[PDB]
């Protein structure tokens, strides 16, 4: 759908490495919703059909 | 022992060697002859040793 809430949270944070640059392979903060949208679960949620 | 020269005779020997460049003098760089404040530490905090 490439809708609204997709789109991603502007895209940095922790401290090594301020917004305004080229981050290639580390690890981020990933997409938001327009509508809010983060922070993000982690969860320890899940049903039957799988572990 | 505290001494100085100048003025009066006397034959004297000199200069140094391999300190700074063209090339790195301008700028930031690693100012490696004149380094400054110790840190790593991005936790909030830039750590430095004290007694």
């Amino acid at each position: 759908a490439g809708n609204e809430g997709s789109w991603f949270y502007i895209q940095p944070f922790y401290k090594l490495r301020s917004i305004g640059d080229s981050v290639v392979i580390g690890d981020k903060v990933v997409l938001n919703p327009v509508n809010a949208g983060q922070p993000l679960h982690a969860s320890s949620h899940q049903l039957v059909d799988n572990p | 022992g505290c001494n100085e020269v100048n003025s009066v005779n006397c034959n004297t020997s000199w200069k140094i060697v391999l300190f700074m460049k063209w090339s790195d003098n301008k700028d930031d760089i690693l100012k490696g002859g004149d380094v400054v404040r110790l840190f790593h530490a991005e936790q909030e905090k830039f750590l430095t040793c004290d007694e």
